[PDB]
RNA sequence: GGCCAGCAUCAGUUUUGGUGGCAGGAUAAAUCCAUAGGAAUGUAGCUUGCCUCGGUAAGUAUUAUAGCCUGUG
RNA sequence: AGAACUGGCGAUGCGGGAUGAACCGAACGUAGAGUUAAGGUGCCGGAAUACACGCUCAUCAGACACCACAAAAGGUGUUAGUUCAUCUAGACAGCCGGACGGUGGCCAUGGAAGUCGGAAUCCGCUAAGGAGUGUGUAACAACUCACCGGCCGAAUGAACUA
RNA sequence: GCAGUCAAGCGUUAUAGCGACAUUGCUUUUUGAUUCGAUGUCGGCUCUUCCUAUCAUACCGAAGCAGAAUUCGGUAA
RNA sequence: UUUGCUCCACACAAUAUAGAUGGAUACGAAUAAGGCGUCCUUGUGGCGUCGCUGAACCAUAGCAGGCUAGCAACGGUGCACUUGGCGGAAAGGCCUUGGGUGCUUGCUGGCGAAUUGCAAUGUCAUUUUGCGUGGGGAUAAAUCAUUUGUAUACGACUUAGA
């Protein structure tokens, strides 16, 4: 869906002679908290030897974009599954929010790499502070000073079946 | 990748005027006028000054920008044609049967007539395309000269003349007769 | 897809890297310490036997060639980057194919040698024609009339496509011999030559031009000054 | 008359300071200004005078106008409001036939039955005068 | 909104125009399609010619006069596309089909009637620029239609007459607008502008 | 211009059911061979990621800290 | 009073709108305001080269005759 | 192919998969109203020629079963990635110039000079230059390219993955 | 076909195991010398049409293709 | 075949069924371009303006639209004649001249409307192979039977006969 970002902090259940276990935090992109908790337990089992029956969710909190109306360039480092192994990928996405960039990335993976949400792992989403560190041409072409471009061949939607004039594509 | 904008530049010399409206290019120079229809390609022409004309493609792909470079080359060829002209020199050689090349008028249509090619009784007729002139060279043996402002017309007429004398059912390592383009250049030879 | 495919060769000599440039750099900087006068020489279109004869004549000195940017970096490009004082002027005086002559010989001896040294050279393109050349009518020979045809050898038939296409000389093959129906003018005296005319002169082997080693300036270690010499710089 | 002529084909340009009219959504029919370009299909727009929130929008949800005013790239809402006020975008928009056509359409939609009757009466009077002036010459 | 709708088929895509026309006929609208030779099919001419030749391959083996009938005219190509989208073997489908007429060119009385277009079927509004398309007159001539030149000559004569009519109409429109502009400063005009007219 | 016969793309019920049975048999055989056969069984930081130096410094610092944290 | 209807007030089931009061979260994040730093896709100014009467290319110059980013409040 | 368990079907209609023994949904009194499942919403045909981000152009694309054809093969189609390298002491293309000396290295041959062959394949001078990458000669010549340099001025090349 | 050899890959940190393209041995050895068990369906006549996987006719490409003739191949029913 | 056939005006009588209920309201071409207005040296010309839908335009008030009185203007429109021109793609329509006769809501007045009872399509639009009034116009063929053989199984075909 339209993604949200959460922090999920969990731990192993306290036991006698092992009190106050360590707390582990993840940043999870998910449509809702049920999906976020499921993804947290998946990643926690994949990294540590912690199971859902053996642990508990201490906290889950939605993280909002700090400046949602500022245009940003994001470098997205992702890892996807293959039969030979796990392969890295680095994409650059220009958008105004981390969740918007992540949704764009998931749509691009579904279009191009034929990939799915369960197979795609988001390793890092990092804002590029200086434009000199941007190294994808499809992002760099929009960083030009005094950027102007037209929109030729405008197609106007019609509300009626028949039109009494020949249409124009001027803009 | 969808490049935002891709452009090429076209340089116009002093005596050449260019008029472009809805991708119909007219180029007028000292040697005459040429006209080209480019409505099969979606490009935009802009005039910067009397010496520079830009042609651009917006939000285009690889095939579109290849077409852009092709368009620039075509307009450059038209300019070169109206300012210098094109001149293709062909030579015709034979082993035993002298090839006879004449200019005839068939209801005022200017054909090139080729006789005795390898002793054939057939008369080969190549029409002269409009805008090109055919001259038989002075003090050069068996040389034809095709001149015109249209390199396309001149080169196609030369190719038709070369192909009308194909050697059939003979070893071409041995039978060397034919009409061959010997030189390509410009009509102007001032320097 | 749809890209040009690189042609593949199987030869012995491989490309040189940055290590060769570093070696040349270090050699130039060490010769700067070792020798007294550094002379900048213009040696464009020099033939290797001529250059090696110059090296043999200058036994005891060091002649170093290489990329001009490498040489200027070794000498120091700017005033804060110069290897020695007042060397940036010598470094910026390097232009074209530049050689460095490190020596301890006399300024008079260097000037006298580079004024009195000259060799016969091919007429390069964009130069002046030293003579008027005309290929005579009939059978074309190897020298093209520069020697009597009774002593000369006929031109090989394999060169006729080159003469007809690349040289644009109207030629025919008759009984395995190259022939021209009319005498052909190749060059006129005191005229600028192009690539085609220079190639025709080289193919016929005519070498009437002169090769002279140009000298731009020199630098002295102890004085730390650069003096323009202007030898063969007309 | 020995100079080249090439047809301009003047397009409206997606650029900072380009004024757009939002044609669908919460802010339908309102003017906004382009503050920053995101990509070929999305821009950042801000409409503080008309009440449009600063938002990222697809270029297919807006229509470009021939209006443009000088604006720094990435300008915040206060700067956009100040530059919009200084350039007087609203008056120049309202003076155009596009906005007049929109206003006429809204007025005709707002007319009552009695006002439609009055429109018919006035149209017949104007028709009488216009036909009389047309026949005399 | 009109008893008969006349559609200028020039520059329309055959499948989408056929779909909209079939739905209109089944809903009960009377439709006349003119200039069927100027219709468009997406895809290159050799592709569409190959498709028509496969259709030409289709025929009943033991008697060719019983088989599928291959009509070469552009209006009949469009009619085949329409009949494929109408359930033509039922009485309702036959009645819908009889609310339609298709013509090459514009014969009388339609040459003096208003002609409309269908935006969702228009080539310049639907196809991406650079995509190749076929013209129905050329396709029909390649597959055996023999009245391409006659339609062209009659259409040229119609265009001459229509241009003369439009010149007169434009002169009258200019005169009417001139007379209407000098009444725009009166009180009736001000009241009409206040009411939106 | 003689157009040939085009291959039909209408689905055959018998062919589809046979393909289903063939696929199930293939899956069972692949699973059996994977269980039976004998065969011995991290890409790191992408080079285009801009903060490679920062990631490397962080992982080195964490390694050096955990070197003494678990010891004492 | 037999046949077919219309409206009003209700009940049961359901469908489709308008609008009000609350409560949570980083007691939303933002916008906005103030304050302290910073930089370029460098604003004003200054210098130079030489250009259509000052409109450019390259150096400088961190808010000035535009603005932006970050931290805190 | 043989065992063990569990489903479905025969005795069973209904919605969908165009059509159907084993597929998807759902099991059945007679009706009304509402909502849905599976499957769909260009027209046949009830339902958006909806919205959105990408990809693809097929001289019989595809709208499929995910098995086979299938060698994860071929392609100067196109898109996105991964890893290596080269680069303002100048990247890739292009043009021009250099491409040397012992030496026509030894044997062999009527002839064989880097280039019909068999074995050495070294040294010097170099910025670089093979006891030669090919064309060519009866042998030479000549051209080339391996390598180097001048002009040009900013990104490029290779191998893999999807 | 059987038995090997090589290794572009695949696999691995135990230099195991799979493995395309190539390649060897046997069948088959040097002077162009000198019929062996179809256990159950087959041929004709007349006459039509289809496929192309083309023998001829058409047009092409290559080849020590001089000419003549022929070989290999392309489009083509 | 007890005056058959056929067009023009006038009264009656019925009649309008894939679905009337203000009007199908006429440039062509392009769309990486056009429309309109205007000026000039008339063009691939300069300048201005338009689009972002027909949400338009034209029509549209009056017992389903009655009966009358005036003001202004010489316009608008219906009907029947009539002058001239154009249209052959299936023209069957388009434009126009003049007189006549109506209406005019462009503006201001005077009367009428009811009871269809609180809705019920509440009936309103061209063509009339039917009748009765009337003025002019024109008075045929085909088939069977007979016959030919350029034809033929039979039909059919092809000939001839007041
Ligand atoms: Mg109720
Ligand atoms: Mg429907
Ligand atoms: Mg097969
Ligand atoms: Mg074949
Ligand atoms: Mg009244």
């Amino acid at each position: 869906a339209h993604f949200k970002e959460y922090q999920v902090i969990g731990r192993r259940l306290p036991t006698e002679s092992v009190p106050e276990p360590k707390l582990f935090r993840m940043r999870i992109f998910a449509s809702n908290e049920v999906i976020a908790k499921s993804r947290y337990w998946y990643f926690l089992q994949k990294l540590h030897k912690v199971k859902k029956a053996s642990g508990e969710i201490v906290s889950i909190n939605q993280i909002n974009e700090a400046h949602p109306t500022k245009v940003k360039n994001f470098g997205v480092w992702v890892r996807y599954d293959s039969r030979s192994g796990t392969h890295n990928m680095y994409k650059e996405i220009r958008d105004v929010s981390r969740v918007a960039a992540v949704e764009t990335l998931y749509q691009d993976m579904a279009a191009r790499h034929r990939a799915r949400f369960r197979s795609i792992h988001i390793l890092k989403v990092a804002e590029i502070e200086k434009t000199a560190d941007v190294k994808r041409q499809y992002v760099k072409q929009f960083l030009t000073k005094d950027l102007k471009f037209p929109l030729p061949h405008r197609v106007q939607k019609s509300t009626k079946t028949f039109s009494y004039k020949r249409p124009s594509t001027f803009y | 990748m969808k490049y935002i904008q891709t452009e090429q530049q076209i340089e116009v010399p002093e005596g050449v005027t260019v008029s472009i409206k809805s991708r119909i290019v007219k180029v007028v120079g000292p040697r005459g006028t040429l006209t080209k229809n480019l409505k099969h390609i979606d490009v935009t022409f802009t005039k910067v000054n009397n010496q520079l004309i830009k042609v651009a493609v917006h939000n285009g792909g690889r095939k579109h920008v290849a077409a852009l470079r092709t368009v620039k080359s075509l307009v450059d060829n038209m300019i070169t044609g109206v300012t210098k002209g094109y001149k293709y020199k062909m030579r015709y050689v034979y082993a035993h049967f002298p090839i006879n090349v004449n200019i005839v008028e068939k209801d005022g249509a200017k054909f090139i007539e080729v006789r005795n090619f390898l002793g054939d009784k057939k008369i080969r007729n190549v029409p002269v395309r409009d805008g090109v002139t055919i001259e038989f060279s002075t003090n050069v043996k068996d040389e034809i000269v095709l001149s015109g402002n249209s390199v396309e017309d001149v080169s196609q007429n030369a190719a038709d003349l070369q192909q009308i004398c194909r050697v059939r059912n003979k070893d071409i390592r041995k039978f060397l007769d034919g009409i061959y383009v010997s030189h390509k250049g410009f009509i102007t030879e001032d320097l | 897809r749809s890209k040009r495919s690189k042609l593949v060769t199987l030869a012995q000599t491989d490309k040189k890297g940055r290590e060769n440039k570093e070696r040349i750099f270090d050699e130039v900087r060490e010769a700067l310490d070792t020798y007294r006068y550094v002379w900048v020489l213009h040696l464009d279109d020099v033939r290797t036997p001529v250059l090696q004869e110059i090296r043999t004549s200058w036994a005891g000195s060091k002649l170093i060639m290489g990329k001009r940017k490498v040489l200027q970096k070794a000498l120091g490009e700017k005033r804060e980057e110069e290897y020695k004082e007042n060397l940036y002027q010598l470094s910026k005086l390097c232009s074209g194919v530049t050689g460095l002559l490190f020596t301890d010989e006399d300024v008079n001896t260097v000037k006298e040698y580079f004024k009195s040294y000259v060799r016969s050279d091919y007429s390069r393109p964009n130069t002046k024609a030293p003579l008027t050349f005309t290929i005579p009518e009939g059978i074309v020979y190897s020298r093209g009339g520069q020697i009597p045809a009774e002593e000369d050898v006929p031109m090989i038939h394999s060169l006729e496509p080159t003469m007809r296409n690349k040289f644009e000389i109207p030629t025919k093959i008759k009984a395995g011999k190259i022939t021209i129906d009319s005498p052909y003018l190749v060059c006129t005296e005191g005229e600028k030559l192009d690539v085609r005319q220079a190639l025709i002169l080289k193919q016929f082997g005519i070498a009437a031009s002169e090769f002279k080693v140009k000298v731009s300036a020199y630098y002295d270690n102890d004085s730390s000054t650069v003096e323009s010499t202007n030898i063969n710089m007309e | 008359s020995t100079d080249s002529i090439v047809k301009a084909s003047n397009w409206r340009l997606v650029e900072v300071g380009r004024v757009v009219l939002i044609k669908k959504g919460q802010s339908a029919g309102k003017l906004a200004a382009i503050v920053e370009i995101i990509d070929q299909k999305k821009v950042l727009i801000d409409g503080p005078k008309a009440g449009v929130p600063r938002q990222a929008i697809n270029l297919g949800q807006v229509v470009l106008t021939p209006l443009t005013f000088a604006l720094p790239r990435g300008a915040r809402t206060a700067t956009v409001s100040k530059k919009w006020a200084a350039a007087a975008v609203c008056e120049k928009w309202a003076a155009s036939s596009w906005a007049k056509k929109i206003a006429q359409r809204e007025r005709r939609a707002a007319l009552t039955d009695f006002e439609r009757f009055q429109v018919m009466v006035l149209r017949k009077q104007k028709r009488y005068t216009v036909k009389k002036a047309l026949a005399k010459a | 909104v009109e008893p008969v709708v006349v559609i200028d088929g020039k520059g329309h895509l055959v499948g989408r125009l056929a779909s909209v026309v079939a739905k209109q006929l089944l809903n009960g609208q009377k439709i006349v399609v003119v200039r069927a030779e100027e219709l468009n099919i997406s895809g290159e001419f050799f592709r569409n010619k190959l498709k028509y030749h496969d259709f030409l391959r289709k025929a009943t083996a033991f008697n060719k006069t019983r088989g599928p009938f291959h009509f070469r005219a552009p209006s009949r190509i469009f009619y085949k596309a329409l009949r494929g989208m109408v359930s033509h073997k039922t009485a309702r489908g036959k009645a819908a089909l009889e609310r339609l007429k298709v013509f090459e060119g514009i014969p009388p009385p339609y040459d003096k009637k208003k002609r409309v277009v269908v935006p969702q079927a228009l080539r310049v509004l639907r196809l991406k620029p650079g995509r190749k398309y076929t013209t129905l007159g050329k396709l029909s001539t390649s597959v055996g239609w023999k009245y391409e030149d006659v339609v062209a000559k009659l259409e040229a004569k119609r265009k001459v007459s229509s241009a003369e009519y439009y010149a007169k109409k434009r002169a009258f429109t200019k005169k009417v607008a001139s007379a209407n502009a000098t009444a725009a400063e009166s009180d009736v005009a001000k009241q009409l502008a206040a009411l939106g007219y | 211009m003689r157009v040939r016969k085009r291959q039909s793309r209408r689905t055959s019920t018998k062919l589809k059911e046979g393909i289903k049975k063939k696929a199930s048999a293939h899956r069972k055989k692949e699973k059996k061979m994977a269980k039976k056969d004998v065969t011995w069984r991290d890409p790191g930081i992408p080079s285009n990621f801009p903060y490679k130096a920062k990631i490397l410094e962080e992982i080195e610092a964490k390694k050096m800290k955990d070197l003494e944290e678990r010891e004492l």
